RNA sequence: GGGGACUCGUGAGAGACUGCCGGGGUCAACUCGGAGGAAGGUGGGGAUGACGUCAAGUCAUCAUGCCCCUUAUGUCCAGGGCUUCACACAUGCUACAAUGGCCGGUACAAAGGGCUGCGAUGCCGCGAGGUUAAGCGAAUCCUUAAAAGCCGGUCUCAGUUCGGAUCGGGGUCUGCAACUCGACCCCGUGAAGUCGGAGUCGCUAGUAAUCGCAGAUCAGCAACGCUGCGGUGAAUACGUUCC
């Protein structure tokens, strides 16, 4: 806005797993207020991951986040007749919600049957380094890192 | 018994009370027994209108019709109390049903 | 009048054209405006002169027409082609 | 003599009947688990009790009516927190802090004349 | 409209189904509301003249 | 297996390989399955010819199926055409016959389009 | 029966003013942060359009100055048209499915309408409906079962148990009349469509997205429109360089 910083709004705590994480998955996966529904695919995919490995699932979740989180973007600008990238470093809160949006638009279009399965296998695979998810991660870093003679200009 | 329904309805507000409070007090001096001025819910009537007369939809005007409702006071028949429930004249803004 | 409650309909001033020439046998035109009414299997043989808008044109009710309406045979519109 | 309440949040009218007990919810004729079956809103239903610590006390009751029934998770908190001031008057500074007394006024915006809903506006099209 | 057809409209027709509503100030054949007998338009000044009573502007 | 030359699609539950059969939709797959007694819940590949027996002499006593359902269909187009209806003359030519608007779609009548 | 406790209905009032505290500012206007409060700096939204602009729109709401018609450019009626169809644009709806379809079970609304009416209940029909008739000018009776949601079952990624156009047959109701040209129901049929080129739109919070319900006009209805009502309920905003 021209008038300054907006206030944000608190996520009250999950009451299955007690993290706030889990309730920042719940509104990724949300769509047309089916939020019940929401979280029983979250939900449902949690304990799938402990059934695949036997450890707690969001131990499993905050290394698979770890895996995904960018720490340089990319943004763009234009300056002259032409335009380029800018390497702008990522604040911490903005790298949990642009790693968030890559682990559940990354699998909605994957190859399984139910969004439960999806999302496991690719939370599973996040946190393993396989990954489409941790695939964008270093292409985010490999198109960042290719730009280091325009870090000058930072607004 | 207690047999005498009224049914005050009326338009607007302030007109309507008044006619309950101070006009009905004319029934407590005959000596009969009054349960008090119940309010009900007001009834609304919304219209709708385009302001225009020709091809402007997207301005329009919203007029409204309310309708109080109060005193359904179940008073004494009373013979003498009969003939002075109906003396007095109440507003032009004013129904009454004798029921 | 197309539940089979209340029968099919037919005009009664139609009714009265052909029930005039079904007592002596006969088969004039019968000029009319009733595009509303139902052909009925009484009609069969006649032929009719039904109203289009514009003109009248000729209908010959032959056996399998008997379950339509009379306006369905004089068309209203007119369209050739666009080219 | 007898606590009552009163919460509401949306549309939503809660009548709490605050008694001491060993801690048991009968939501309109039937418990919790079996009246909200949603585990996120049986946290907010029992948030004034963990805040409190009291949570093995005070089996309540309420008429349960109006809304939808994410409102009546709401007004239900409303009806507890203020039910607990009137049997105690030390725990408010501890449930004013947490936000267990704003009623929270975040009412339907209503639907005005020229928009497809409250603030929606159709396709623009400049030609 | 037209002087016939506020009169036609106001006598009684051949196939009852046949009839329908004008406004009782003007004789306009579309808008008409049955509450009042009025269009759309006749309505709009007789509320803001305060001429028939119980309506006036709502907000909500 | 086939019920009345049909060639059901084999590996499929049998409220709906019914279906396949022209002039069987969900409603007659319903009854055709009540009055033989074979349930509804039942693959297609665990049927039995005795059971294919049951239902293949219940269609012809009571249901219209290929051919002379097709050719009962395709003679009553026929018959609207030689009388010169209006619907007659409105399937000659492509043109939707049950009073459908005809200035910004008919899209399915008609083809793809033309754009002159 | 009864109770005046709780809600609610609706009258009358109390309450928010930078009023109080701390820092900044010419001590000023005011600003940043607190405390208390249901609410905090315009609490949320509505009603409300200065002087004027566009020779904007309307002579078809009405009114009116000129001008024209008066055996017709007045007026009555029946049929037809306003619903046409090589095409082009615009606003929407339903879709292309598994965060889904279908079947069984079960929960929670708000604001409205009703005498030429609302039709509970019973009864007949697969169903739209038919019939009988109680109660109700209604906080009383009817409309009125909200749908998403929840739980269980099944389908198993297919142009399909996705989609529901088109066409064939059989009906009901309204109305003098349903061919041109009404809606709804049953059975059959099962098209395009597998997420959309250049481009382009709305939205900063109870919003967007999605889910139903009601009203006006109205015999019936092309209602997917319009004006409202509640249900569930997000993601973001560094910032002011660029449009
Ligand atoms: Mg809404
Ligand atoms: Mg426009
Ligand atoms: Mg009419
Ligand atoms: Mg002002
Ligand atoms: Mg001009
Ligand atoms: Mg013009
Ligand atoms: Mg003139
Ligand atoms: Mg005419
Ligand atoms: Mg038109
Ligand atoms: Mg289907
Ligand atoms: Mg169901
Ligand atoms: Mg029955
Ligand atoms: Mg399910
Ligand atoms: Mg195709
Ligand atoms: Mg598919
Ligand atoms: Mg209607
Ligand atoms: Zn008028």
């Amino acid at each position: 806005p021209r008038k300054g910083p907006a206030p944000k709004r608190p996520l009250v705590n999950d009451p299955v797993y007690g993290s706030q994480l889990v309730t920042q998955l719940v509104n990724k996966v949300l769509l047309k207020g089916k939020k019940s529904l929401a979280e029983r695919i979250v939900y449902g995919a949690l304990e799938q991951a402990r059934d695949k490995t036997g450890t707690d699932p969001v131990i499993t979740l905050k290394r698979a986040l770890d895996n995904v989180k960018p720490a340089l973007e990319v943004r763009s600008r234009r300056v002259g007749g032409a335009t380029y990238q800018v390497p702008v470093e990522v604040r911490p809160d903005r790298s949990t919600t642009l790693a968030l949006r890559w682990l559940v638009g990354y699998s909605r279009q994957r190859r399984e049957k139910t969004m439960i399965e999806r999302l496991a296998n690719e939370i599973l695979d996040a946190s393993n380094g396989l990954g489409a998810s941790v695939k964008r991660r270093e292409d985010t870093h490999k198109m960042a890192e290719a730009n280091r003679a325009f870090a000058h200009y930072r607004w | 018994g207690q047999k005498i329904r009224i049914r005050l309805k009326a338009y607007d507000h302030e007109a309507i009370d008044a006619s309950a409070r101070k006009i009905v007090e004319t029934v407590v001096r005959t000596g009969a027994s009054v349960v008090g001025p119940v309010p009900l819910p007001t009834e609304k009537n919304v219209y709708c209108v385009i302001r225009s007369p020709h091809k402007y939809k997207d301005s329009r005007e919203h007029f409204e019709m309310r309708t109080h409702k109060r005193l359904i006071d179940i008073i004494d028949p009373t013979p003498k109390t009969v003939d002075a429930l109906m003396r007095i004249d109440l507003p032009a803004s004013v129904d009454v049903n004798i029921q | 009048p197309r539940s089979l409650k209340k029968g099919p309909f037919v005009d009664e001033h139609l009714l009265k054209k052909v029930d005039v020439q079904n007592e002596k046998n006969t088969k004039q035109v019968i000029k009319t405006w009733s595009r509303r009414s139902t052909i009925i299997p009484d009609f069969i043989g006649h032929t009719f002169a039904v109203h289009d808008g514009r003109k009248h044109v000729p209908v010959f009710v032959t056996e399998s027409m008997v379950g339509h309406k009379l306006g369905e045979f004089a068309p209203t519109r007119t369209f050739k082609g666009h080219i | 003599r007898p606590i009552q309440t009163v919460g509401r949040r949306k549309e939503a009218v809660v009548r709490v009947r605050l008694v001491p007990g060993t801690g048991k919810f009968d939501l309109n004729g039937r418990s919790l688990e079996d009246y909200f079956p949603n585990k996120v809103h049986q946290q907010l239903i029992k948030a004034p009790l963990v805040t409190v610590d009291r949570v093995e006390s005070f089996d309540i009751f309420a008429h349960l009516g109006g809304g939808g029934p994410s409102g009546q998770a709401g007004a239900l908190r409303l009806g507890i927190a203020r039910a607990l001031i009137l049997v105690s008057p030390e725990d408010r500074p501890a449930l004013k802090k947490a936000g267990f007394l704003t009623r929270d006024p975040r009412a339907t915006e209503r639907k005005k004349y020229g928009l497809k809903k409250a603030r929606k506006a159709p396709q623009y099209s400049k030609r | 409209a037209k002087k016939a057809l506020v009169n036609k409209a106001a006598g009684k027709p051949r196939f009852a189904v046949r009839a329908y509503t004008r406004c009782s100030k003007c004789g306009r054949p579309r808008a008409v509301y049955r509450k009042f007998g009025l269009c759309r338009i006749c309505l709009r000044e007789m509320a803001h003249a305060g001429e028939l009573p119980g309506v006036q502007k709502s907000s909500w | 297996a086939r019920l009345v030359g049909v060639d059901l699609p084999r590996d499929k539950r049998m409220e709906v390989a019914l279906t396949y059969i022209f002039g069987i939709g969900r409603t007659r797959s319903n009854e055709i399955l009540a009055a033989t007694g074979i349930d509804r819940d039942l693959r297609t590949r665990d049927l039995t010819e005795e059971q294919l027996i049951h239902l293949r002499d219940y269609i012809e006593a009571n249901l219209k199926v290929e051919g002379d359902l097709r050719r009962e269909v395709q003679a009553d187009i026929r018959r609207k055409i030689e009388i010169g209806c209006y619907q007659g003359l409105r399937h000659r030519r492509g043109m939707p016959v049950r009073g459908q608007r005809t200035k910004t779609n008919a899209r399915t009548r008609k083809g793809p389009k033309r754009t002159i």
